[PDB]
């Protein structure tokens, strides 16, 4: 099969860079321009390389809070996986480094903004529009899962739209090389698979569940399981109960029932034929999978930008001084970064 | 403008 040979070469490329793991830039070299997004352990900023003039997105992670919160291996996973993967819908890592206080991952800047903000503004995507983004996610998961990688935080906020309207997956914070089961409670509440909530030990099937939530939210405008308190969200997820907007196509409802299948014996993507059950589903019958990979399909929506470093597609955030200590912090814990 | 409340990841 063409696909199988492709994946096998992708694995070879990956394992080589997987053993390439240092300090390929320094903070000194970048003007920090604007915060693009804030998170629990730091922020992502638009920066500009002062000498070349290129713009990038720099994720800053505070080493101390990372250590305090038992996130060292996650943080090492994030950077190691991001540098070794290579796929048209995965954001590029251009530099990474560390200092006395922080870890830094300098990515290509995807100026289109979060899928989340366009989705909330438009309200909901049409089924062809949703299908265009989903197809790219299906191929990306087939690729990552082929290298024994689980992604574990699919949601609109982690999907960026590029200048051609295609998807760039960012935020590899929970990505992990996994053959077999893993056990860490992580992800985003509205998107967690039931086996994660129930602490049963899980595998790549949790990514196919998240795809079903993603497709549901893209098409409906809201996710299938949400409530005021996350305990209520988890009760819904675990219940095996999903109501569909009447405006959903019957094909869309059938695909969602098979991805939002709480029984792993039945969840699409986890059966004998693997990802092919999703690719072959009637909801995708009009999808040219090779054309999507080659990025030859005309996107349904292209964000507008006014030159490089434009940030109009991002919310505004409270800025703050980047705290870098006079003393090295947590040196031993991050030697491999 | 429409509300747009981003959802943060969660750990243990
Ligand atoms: N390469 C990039 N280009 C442009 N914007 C980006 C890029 N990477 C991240 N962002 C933005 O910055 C935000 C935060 O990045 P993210 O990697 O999700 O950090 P995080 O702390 O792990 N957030 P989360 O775990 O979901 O609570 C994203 O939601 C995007 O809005
Ligand atoms: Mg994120
Ligand atoms: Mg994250």
């Amino acid at each position: 099969e063409s696909v199988k040979e492709f994946l096998a070469k992708a694995k070879e490329d990956f394992l080589k860079k997987w053993e390439t793991p240092q300090n390929t830039a320094q903070l000194d070299q970048f003007d920090r321009i604007k915060t693009l997004g804030t998170g629990s352990f730091g922020r992502v900023m638009l920066v500009k390389h002062k000498e070349s003039g290129n713009h990038y997105a720099m994720k800053i992670l505070d080493k101390q809070k990372v250590v305090k919160l038992k996130q060292i291996e996650h943080t090492l996973n994030e950077k190691r996986i991001l540098q070794a993967v290579n796929f048209p819908f995965l954001v590029k890592l251009e530099f990474s480094f560390k200092d006395n206080s922080n870890l830094y991952m300098v990515m290509e800047y995807v100026a289109g903004g979060e899928m989340f903000s366009h989705l909330r503004r438009i309200g909901r995507f049409s089924e062809p529009h949703a299908r265009f983004y989903a197809a790219q996610i299906v191929l990306t998961f087939e690729y990552l899962h082929s290298l024994d990688l689980i992604y574990r935080d699919l949601k609109p906020e982690n999907l960026l739209i590029d200048q051609q309207g295609y998807i760039q997956v960012t935020d590899f914070g929970f990505a992990k090389r996994v053959k077999g089961r893993t056990w860490t409670l992580c992800g985003t509440p509205e998107y967690l698979a039931p086996e994660i909530i129930l602490s049963k030990g899980y595998n790549k099937a949790v990514d196919w569940w998240a795809l079903g939530v993603l497709i549901y939210e893209m098409a409906a405008g809201y996710p299938p399981f949400f409530a005021d308190q996350p305990i209520q969200i988890y009760e819904k997820i675990v219940s095996g109960k999903v109501r569909f907007p009447s405006h959903f196509s019957s094909d869309l409802k059938d695909l969602l029932r098979n991805l939002l299948q709480v029984d792993l014996t039945k969840r699409f993507g986890n059966l004998k034929n693997g990802v092919n059950d999703i690719k072959n589903h009637k909801w995708f019958a009009t999808t040219d999978w090779i054309a999507i990979y080659q990025r030859k399909v005309e996107a349904p929506f292209i964000p507008k930008f006014k030159g490089p470093g434009d940030t109009s597609n991002f919310d505004d955030y409270e800025e703050e001084e980047i705290r870098v200590s006079i003393n090295e912090k947590c040196g031993k814990e991050f030697t491999e970064f | 403008t429409r509300s747009a409340i981003r959802r943060a990841s969660t750990i243990e």
